[PDB]
RNA sequence: GAGGACCGAACCGACUAAUGUUGAAAAAUUAGCGGAUGACUUGUGGCUGGGGGUGAAAGGCCAAUCAAACCGGGAGAUAGC
RNA sequence: ACACAGGUGGUCAGGUAGAGAAUACCAAGGCGCUUGAGAGAACUCGGGUGAAGGAACUAGGCAAAAUGGUGCCGUAACUUC
RNA sequence: GAAAUUCCUUGUCGGGUAAGUUCCGACCUGCACGAAUGGCGUAAUGAUGGCCAGGCUGUCUCCACCCGAGACUCAGUGAAA
RNA sequence: GAUGUCGGCUCAUCACAUCCUGGGGCUGAAGUAGGUCCCAAGGGUAUGGCUGUUCGCCAUUUAAAGUGGUACGCGAGCUGGGUUUAGAACGUCGUGAGACAGUUCGGUCCCUAUCUGCCGUGGGCGCUGGAGAACUGAGGGGGGCUGCUCCUAGUACGAGAGGACCGGAGUGGACGCAUCACUGGUGUUCGGGUUGUCAUGCCAAUGGCACUGCCCGGUAGCUAAAUGCGGAAGAGAUAAGUGCUGAAAGCAUCUAAGCACGAAACUUGCCCCGAGAUGAGUUCUCCCUGACUCCUUGAGAGUCCUGAAGGAACGUUGAAGACGACGACGUUGAUAGGCCGGGUGUGUAAGCGCAGCGAUGCGUUGAGCUAACCGGUACUAAUGAACCGUGAGGCUUAACCU
C-alpha cells in the first residue's frame, strides 16, 4: 500500500533522485523550457516552483538557501534577479506542462515544461 | 427499526468527569430524505428508499433526476433502502433526522473497509511464517502445503490463499451511542467503525441489543 | 475538520501553564480509594511533550523509592487536577530519553536563567 | 513444470483473443492551424488549443 | 509483559534476588503476564540466609513492569525494571515481610492487600 | 635480533552461510574464514608415459576424461538380453 | 564456444587522514558497465530500524547481533618455565 | 575402563537444570580395553568433536514498517525443457 | 525406459470407536466428587528439559491436552538432524581384500506451471427496443470454544468434615473482524548533532562521498504490543431419554390410533457473497414518434436524413488498485500541483552586535527550516469538439376496453 503518500521513486534511490532534480531544476531555470518525460515534469514542478517562491524575497539567507538547493551561482542569480521579480505578483503556478507524444528510443511519454511567461 | 445514512468524519475522544476517556467515531448524519416507499402490493416487500447529502446537477443524469423529481426532493449523493418493521410508516418526501437515535442505546455500523490490495497469506489469513534462517530456501512468507496427495488429488474449495483484502462491506455490531446532537447533525458512537475518513456509513439500531 | 475541531475545543483546558522539556513539574492527580477522593503529587523532570491539541500529552520521570518511574499524562484529562513548574531546566533537545541511561550526578540538568 | 500435451492451434487463438490493439477513438483538430493531433497533446507544428506554444 | 524465560527482580525481602518466569498461569496458550498477574517462577539467585533457596519453584505476583500499565484516561505508568513479589505456592500469600519500591493501584484487591499496605508508595 | 614465532594487506588457500542451480560462471559471487620468512609462493624452460608415471596416500592427479588416459586399428568383438 | 561478474608474470606509486601498498575522500588519468519508460500488489533477493521478552528458536545460537584502537593500571589454575 | 570401544542401556550413584537418552565426576557387571597395527598421562597448538555460562541479539514469542533490485504495465529484441 | 525416505516445519481435510464442553439411564448415586453405559462431531483440544527421533520419561500448565483415515496427508511447499554412496577410526569378524538394522567424526535436496484444481481479478456474449439506478433472494460461505469470581447460599444434603442443582451478575484466556482517538514501532521524502575528506577563490556559510557515513529526535501513511466489537438470546423439527391418555391382551403397557417434553448436532435467527437463479426475476425513472428504393417477399436488403437517453475515450486524479476494475473531478471547476494561512516536528538559522586571548557563550530569537496533515485559493493543468449507442421495439392466444 501507499495510502496518502506523496513523491515518485522513479526507479532510482533517494540520492540519485535528489541530484537529478537539482540538475533538471537548473536546466529549466537556465533555458526556460525543457523536454523531459511526463512523470519527471510533474515531479519537477514541486522542486522548481518553491525555488521561485523563495526568490520572491531577496536576502542573504534566502540566497544561501537557494544555493544550498541548486549549487549553481548562475542559477541563484537568475532566480533572484529575474524570476522572482517576473513572478512577484503571481500566486504559484509558475510553470506549465505540455504533452508532446512519445520518445523514439523507448516509447516514453514526453512533455515540455516551461516558465509561464516564457 | 429503520436506520440512517451518514459520513465518517473521523475519531476523537470524550473525557468524562470521573476521568474516563471514551474513544469515539464522529458520524455526520444529515437529514435523510425519503425518495420512494415500497409496499407489498407493488413491490412485494415493505421498505423506504432514502437519499442524503447533495449532488451537482451536471453529474445528475436524466433518469436519476426524474426519480428525484417524482419524489419531490433534491438530489443526494446516492440511494439506500431500509426495510420497514410492522408498525413503521413513512411518506415520500419526508425528512428523517439523527434525532431518530435519541433513545437508542447501541447501534450497528456498516461501511466499506479500507483497501489493502493484493495481500499475502500472512497478512490476510494470519498464517505463520517459516524459518528466517536454519537453512530455509526462498520460503519465508510462502503458504506451505496446499493439500494432501493422490487422495484427494485436488485443492479444496475455500482454501485460504493470497488475494484481494479489504475494500468490502463490513458491519460492526452493538456500539454504544455516546452522543446524539441533532443541532449539529452528529452521532458519536464508542469505538472504531469500518472505512476511511469521508466514507459513507449505514447506522441502524442494534440487532442483538 | 470543523466538526471535530468544535468537539475538541469545547473540551480543552484553559489554564495549562507553559513548560518545557527539562523543567521539573509537580502534577496533582485525583486518586479514588473507596469513596474518598484526594490529590496525589507526582514531581519529576519533563522528558517529552506531545503537542496535539486535545490529545496533548507529556512524560514525567522521577526516581521513586529506589526505582525510576515514568508517567505519561494526558494533558486535558480531568484526572490531572493541576500542573506547576518547580524549576526551569536548560537542555537542547526536545526529547530527553538519554536521561534513562543516567543516575545521580550524571543526570543533573542545569537551571535555565531567564 | 511443462506441458504433457502439445496445446492446439485453436487454444492458441483463444488465448490471443484479448491481444488485438485498439485504434485511437478520434483525433482532435487545432482551432487555429487545423492540424489533427492527439487530444491534450501539441500538434506536429507546435500548436496547442490554437496558440503557437513552441517553435519548430 | 512477562513471559516464559523472562527474568525479574524481587520487590520483597524473601531472600530471592533474581527469579525466572516458567509459566504464565490462568489459561491455555496464555502469552503474557502483566501487573497484578500471578506467575510460576524458579529462583535463580538468592542471598545466603534468606527464607527461600536457589532452585526453588513457587509463585509470584508481578508488581512492576517496563511495559507498564494504562489508566482509564489513556495515561501510562512505566517502570525501569520488571519486579515481582514471591508468593507461597499453596496459599498465594507473600513470603516476605517488607516490600521495596513503588507498586500500583492495580493490586488494590482482597488478594494483594498485604502488599498494598506494606508498599512505600502506591501509584 | 632468533623463530616451519605473533597481529595483519599483497600473494597462496578454501572452514561457514546466503545466492546461483535452462547460472554472469560445466565449481562462481557476496559476507565472514586459514597461512602469510616458509615443509612458502611465483615466472620461464626441462624430465618422468598407461599396468606405466607421479602421489606429506584421497585410488588422488596424469589437458572440463581415471579401480587403468586419449587416438587409430583387430572391429560388423560377443550380446541364450 | 559469447562484446562471458572467472584466470593472466613483470614495472610505475601523488594529496589529506592513517602504522600502512589497510581504509575513507580526492589528483593525474580513466569511466557510468549496449535495452529503456512507468508503477510502487503478493512473493523472492540485498539491506536499515524495532515496543516488552531475550535462545523460549533449532539437530546445533545456523544466521544475525555483539566485541574491536592506542597508552596506562591489572591479570588465576596449570606449565615442557 | 558404559570409553571415538558397553549389546543389554536412557546401567547405577553424584553434579549441573524447574525438568538433562547429551555433558562432567565416579563405580566395574570390560557383550567385545590394554602396552610401538603402542598403554596411560600431557603445557602449548586446532576454520577439529561434545557440554555449560556471561554478553548479545528478529533465532524465536510474532511479526510490523522502511530503502533498494526483480515480480507487474508500456515500447524494442526474443529463448527452454 | 525411477511412484524420493524417518522426523521436524508450513498448510491442512475427513471419520467417530468423544479428550473437553452439551443432553441423558443405572450406580455398591447423601452432598461435593466419581464409576459405567447411551445420545452427540458445533466449536475447542499445552509450553518446555533430554534425544535425529516418532514415541517415551520428566517439569510446569489446561475446560481438555482425544483416537484414527488422508501415498504411515503435505520435499515440482521449506528443512536435511536420522536412515542409505565415496574419507577416516574404534570394538568385533576375517590369513586378506573387506564386513557389521554395532558405534564414531565429516559429507552438493534441480524445475520460469501447459492442463485439472484452488485464491483473486477482468474481457465477451446472453438475459428480446435502448439506457441509469434501487432491489428481491433461489443458492453459497463465514461464525458457533471456554475459565474464574460473586449472588442465590454456608442454603438443600450431611453426625461432622465439607458442600450443591436450577437461576442471575461480573471479569478473563484463546480465536476472529474492524480501526488509528489513545500508548507505541517504522518513518533513506522533515529538523538537528557529529567524524574523515573533496569542492563551491578564501573567511564565514554550504553541498558531495563514506551502510541514510555514523547518530539523536520525528509528520502523514502503514501498523500491534494499542482499543472498540463478536460467539448469543429467541424459534422450528428432533437424538438418547422422560411422559399423558390408551387398547390389541377385561390387568398392565410412552404406541398400535391420538397428545406432550427433550441437546453446542439439524433448519432458522447473526455476518458476507449472490439473478450466467439460461428457472437470466422485480420496482422507479429516462430516451428515440423521418423519407425512399430493390429483391427470391420477410423477424429481408440497401440509400438519404437523423444520432437521443446514455456510454466510452481523453485529461486532472483517489486511504481504489499488479494490469484491467472501482470512486472523485474536467472552467457552470477545488480533481491534482503550486500558492496563502494554520498545525506538527526539530529545537533558538543566517547576518550583525556584545563578552572572552581563544574554543565558545549571550542578544536579536522558541529563532529558522518544516513531507505525505488541516482550512482556503483558479496561479498551472484538467479543450470547443470528435467517437459509440438510434429512429417506438416479433408471433400466438386470452383478458379488457374498443
Ligand atoms: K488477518
Ligand atoms: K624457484
Ligand atoms: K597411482
Ligand atoms: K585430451
Ligand atoms: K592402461
Ligand atoms: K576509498
Ligand atoms: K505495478
Ligand atoms: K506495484
Ligand atoms: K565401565
Ligand atoms: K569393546
Ligand atoms: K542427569
Ligand atoms: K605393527
Ligand atoms: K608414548
Ligand atoms: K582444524
Ligand atoms: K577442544
Ligand atoms: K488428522
Ligand atoms: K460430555
Ligand atoms: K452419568
Ligand atoms: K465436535
Ligand atoms: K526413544
Ligand atoms: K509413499
Ligand atoms: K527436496
Ligand atoms: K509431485
Ligand atoms: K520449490
Ligand atoms: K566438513
Ligand atoms: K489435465
Ligand atoms: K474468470
Ligand atoms: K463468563
Ligand atoms: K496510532
Ligand atoms: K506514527
Ligand atoms: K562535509
Ligand atoms: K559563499
Ligand atoms: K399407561
Ligand atoms: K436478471
Ligand atoms: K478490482
Ligand atoms: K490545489
Ligand atoms: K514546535
Ligand atoms: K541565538
Ligand atoms: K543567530
Ligand atoms: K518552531
Ligand atoms: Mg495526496
Ligand atoms: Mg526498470
Ligand atoms: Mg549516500
Ligand atoms: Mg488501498
Ligand atoms: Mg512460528
Ligand atoms: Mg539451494
Ligand atoms: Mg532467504
Ligand atoms: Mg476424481
Ligand atoms: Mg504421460
Ligand atoms: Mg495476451
Ligand atoms: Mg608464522
Ligand atoms: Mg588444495
Ligand atoms: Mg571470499
Ligand atoms: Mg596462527
Ligand atoms: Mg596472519
Ligand atoms: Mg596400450
Ligand atoms: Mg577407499
Ligand atoms: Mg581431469
Ligand atoms: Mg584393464
Ligand atoms: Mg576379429
Ligand atoms: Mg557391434
Ligand atoms: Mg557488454
Ligand atoms: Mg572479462
Ligand atoms: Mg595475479
Ligand atoms: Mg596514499
Ligand atoms: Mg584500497
Ligand atoms: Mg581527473
Ligand atoms: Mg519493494
Ligand atoms: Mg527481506
Ligand atoms: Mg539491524
Ligand atoms: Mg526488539
Ligand atoms: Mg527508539
Ligand atoms: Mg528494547
Ligand atoms: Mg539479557
Ligand atoms: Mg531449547
Ligand atoms: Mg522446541
Ligand atoms: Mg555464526
Ligand atoms: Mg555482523
Ligand atoms: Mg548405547
Ligand atoms: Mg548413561
Ligand atoms: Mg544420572
Ligand atoms: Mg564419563
Ligand atoms: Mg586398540
Ligand atoms: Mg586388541
Ligand atoms: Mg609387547
Ligand atoms: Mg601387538
Ligand atoms: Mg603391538
Ligand atoms: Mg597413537
Ligand atoms: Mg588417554
Ligand atoms: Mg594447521
Ligand atoms: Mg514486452
Ligand atoms: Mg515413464
Ligand atoms: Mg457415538
Ligand atoms: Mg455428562
Ligand atoms: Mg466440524
Ligand atoms: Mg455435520
Ligand atoms: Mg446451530
Ligand atoms: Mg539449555
Ligand atoms: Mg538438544
Ligand atoms: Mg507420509
Ligand atoms: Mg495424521
Ligand atoms: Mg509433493
Ligand atoms: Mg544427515
Ligand atoms: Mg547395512
Ligand atoms: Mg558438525
Ligand atoms: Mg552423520
Ligand atoms: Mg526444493
Ligand atoms: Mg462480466
Ligand atoms: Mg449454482
Ligand atoms: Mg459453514
Ligand atoms: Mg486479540
Ligand atoms: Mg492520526
Ligand atoms: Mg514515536
Ligand atoms: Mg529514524
Ligand atoms: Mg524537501
Ligand atoms: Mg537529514
Ligand atoms: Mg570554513
Ligand atoms: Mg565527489
Ligand atoms: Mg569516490
Ligand atoms: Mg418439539
Ligand atoms: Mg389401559
Ligand atoms: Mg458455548
Ligand atoms: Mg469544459
Ligand atoms: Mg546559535
Ligand atoms: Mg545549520
Ligand atoms: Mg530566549
Ligand atoms: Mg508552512
Amino acid at each position: 500500500m501507499r495510502h496518502r503518500k506523496s513523491g515518485r521513486q522513479l526507479n532510482r534511490n533517494s540520492s540519485h533522485r535528489q541530484a537529478m532534480f537539482r540538475n533538471m531544476a537548473g536546466s529549466l531555470v537556465r533555458h526556460e523550457i525543457i523536454k523531459t518525460t511526463l512523470p519527471k515534469a510533474k515531479e519537477l514542478r514541486r522542486v522548481v516552483e518553491p525555488l521561485i517562491t523563495l526568490a520572491k524575497t531577496d536576502s542573504v539567507a534566502n540566497r544561501r538557501l537557494a544555493f544550498a538547493r541548486t549549487r549553481d551561482n548562475e542559477i541563484v542569480a537568475k532566480l533572484f534577479n529575474e524570476l522572482g521579480p517576473r513572478f512577484a505578483s503571481r500566486a504559484g503556478g509558475y510553470t506549465r506542462i505540455l504533452k508532446c507524444g512519445f520518445r523514439a528510443g523507448d516509447n516514453a511519454p514526453m512533455a515540455y515544461i516551461e516558465l509561464v511567461d516564457r | 427499526m429503520i436506520g440512517l445514512v451518514g459520513k465518517k468524519v473521523g475519531m476523537t475522544r470524550i473525557f468524562t468527569e470521573d476521568g474516563v476517556s471514551i474513544p469515539v467515531t464522529v458520524i455526520e448524519v444529515e437529514a435523510n430524505r425519503v425518495t420512494q416507499v415500497k409496499d407489498l402490493a407493488n413491490d412485494g416487500y415493505r421498505a423506504i428508499q432514502v437519499t442524503t447529502g447533495a449532488k451537482k446537477a451536471n453529474r445528475v443524469t436524466k433518469p436519476e433526476a426524474g426519480h428525484f423529481a417524482k419524489a419531490g426532493v433534491e438530489a443526494g449523493r446516492g440511494l439506500w433502502e431500509f426495510r420497514l418493521a410492522e408498525g413503521e410508516e413513512f411518506t415520500v418526501g419526508q425528512s428523517i433526522s439523527v434525532e431518530l437515535f435519541a433513545d437508542v442505546k447501541k447501534v450497528d455500523v456498516t461501511g466499506t473497509s479500507k483497501g489493502k490490495g493484493f495481500a499475502g497469506t500472512v497478512k490476510r489469513w494470519n498464517f505463520r511464517t517459516q524459518d528466517a534462517t536454519h537453512g530455509n530456501s526462498l520460503s519465508h512468507r510462502v503458504p506451505g502445503s496446499i493439500g494432501q496427495n493422490q487422495t484427494p488429488g485436488k485443492v479444496f474449495k475455500g482454501k485460504k490463499m493470497a488475494g484481494q483484502m479489504g475494500n468490502e462491506r463490513v458491519t460492526v455490531q452493538s456500539l454504544d451511542v455516546v452522543r446524539v446532537d441533532a443541532e449539529r447533525n452528529l452521532l458519536l458512537v464508542k469505538g472504531a467503525v469500518p472505512g476511511a475518513t469521508g466514507s459513507d456509513l449505514i447506522v441502524k439500531p442494534a440487532v442483538k441489543a | 475538520s470543523n466538526i471535530i475541531k468544535q468537539l475538541e475545543q469545547e473540551q480543552m483546558k484553559q489554564d495549562v501553564p507553559s513548560f518545557r522539556p527539562g523543567d521539573t513539574v509537580e502534577v496533582k492527580v485525583w486518586v479514588v480509594e473507596g469513596s474518598k477522593k484526594r490529590l496525589q503529587a507526582f514531581e519529576g523532570v519533563v522528558i517529552a511533550i506531545r503537542n496535539r491539541g486535545l490529545h496533548s500529552a507529556f512524560t514525567v520521570r522521577k526516581i521513586s523509592n529506589g526505582e525510576g518511574v515514568e508517567r505519561v499524562f494526558q494533558t486535558h484529562s480531568p484526572v490531572v487536577d493541576s500542573i506547576s513548574v518547580k524549576r526551569r531546566g536548560a537542555v537542547r533537545k526536545a526529547k530527553l530519553y538519554y536521561l534513562r541511561e543516567r543516575t545521580g550526578k550524571a543526570a543533573r540538568i542545569k537551571e535555565r536563567l531567564n | 513444470a511443462v506441458q504433457q500435451n502439445k496445446p492446439t492451434r485453436s487454444k492458441r487463438g483463444m488465448r490471443r483473443s484479448h491481444d488485438a490493439l485498439t485504434a485511437v477513438t478520434s483525433l482532435s483538430v487545432d482551432k487555429t492551424s487545423g492540424e489533427k493531433h492527439l487530444r491534450h497533446h501539441i500538434t506536429a507544428d507546435g500548436y496547442y488549443r490554437g496558440r503557437k506554444v513552441i517553435a519548430k | 509483559m512477562i513471559q516464559e524465560q523472562t527474568m525479574l527482580n524481587v520487590a520483597d525481602n524473601s531472600g530471592a534476588r533474581r527469579v525466572m518466569c516458567i509459566k504464565v498461569l490462568g489459561g491455555s496458550h496464555r502469552r503474557y503476564a502483566g501487573v497484578g498477574d500471578i506467575i510460576k517462577i524458579t529462583i535463580k539467585e538468592a542471598i545466603p540466609r534468606g527464607k527461600v533457596k536457589k532452585g526453588d519453584v513457587l509463585k509470584a505476583v508481578v508488581v512492576r513492569t517496563k511495559k507498564g500499565v494504562r489508566r482509564p484516561d489513556g495515561s501510562v505508568i512505566r517502570f525501569d525494571g520488571n519486579a515481582c513479589v514471591l508468593l507461597n505456592n499453596n496459599s498465594e500469600q507473600p513470603i516476605g515481610t517488607r516490600i521495596f519500591g513503588p507498586v500500583t493501584r492495580e493490586l488494590r484487591s482482597e488478594k494483594f492487600m498485604k502488599i498494598i499496605s506494606l508498599a512505600p508508595e502506591v501509584l
